[PDB]
């Protein structure tokens, strides 16, 4: 269920946007706009939930909270490190927030202009197209329809029982 | 402008 959130300074959430067609479902008729990040990926997991997309309770269930520093913020590169800096203390937050649902564990991934620009196209989120990259460098076996449908927990172990040896 | 949060609920 990959959804793009974009966020103003003030960490509001600009516009609910998909990034793959399960989260486009998954968004239909949810007014998130103008909300705070923290609470707007909350209730979108527990739809997620609702709609069945997913499993509570069964799996081992990692939920992705990923976020790029956006290619306006990147005109000059200057203390760009800084800004990542805040923007993976902003998703650590967001991580401890929405870790408070049954059985959720959270991975977070800070990306660059070109993961997200890369995932938009590729249609998944910009963590899970950063995993499905390193995993093609593990092994390369992973093709990139699966990882529409696939889960963020499987790509885990795509990456870990890497077999670009033989 | 801040940026974009790709969440992907597994």
């Amino acid at each position: 269920p990959s959804v793009e959130l974009v966020i103003d300074e003030t960490c509001r959430v600009l516009e609910v946007r998909p990034q793959n067609k399960d989260g486009e479902q998954l968004i239909s008729g949810l007014e998130l706009l103008d909300k705070n990040v923290e609470d707007v990926v909350y209730e979108l997991i527990n739809r997620s939930i609702s709609f069945g997309f997913v499993k509570a309770d069964d799996n081992r269930k990692i939920v992705l909270i990923s976020g790029a520093l956006n290619d306006k913020r990147n005109e000059l590169k200057t203390k760009k490190e800084n800004d990542e800096a805040e923007l993976t203390e902003l998703l650590d937050n967001i991580k401890a927030r929405v870790d408070r649902i049954d059985n959720i564990k959270v991975r977070t991934i800070t990306a660059t202009s070109r993961e997200r620009k890369d995932a938009l196209k590729y249609g998944l989120s910009m963590g899970k197209y950063c995993l499905y990259l390193e995993a093609q460098e593990l092994n390369g076996s992973i093709t990139i329809d699966e990882v529409h449908d696939m889960s963020i927990s499987d790509m885990i172990e795509k990456l870990e029982h890497h077999h670009h040896h033989h | 402008m801040y940026g974009y949060i790709c969440v992907d609920i597994n």
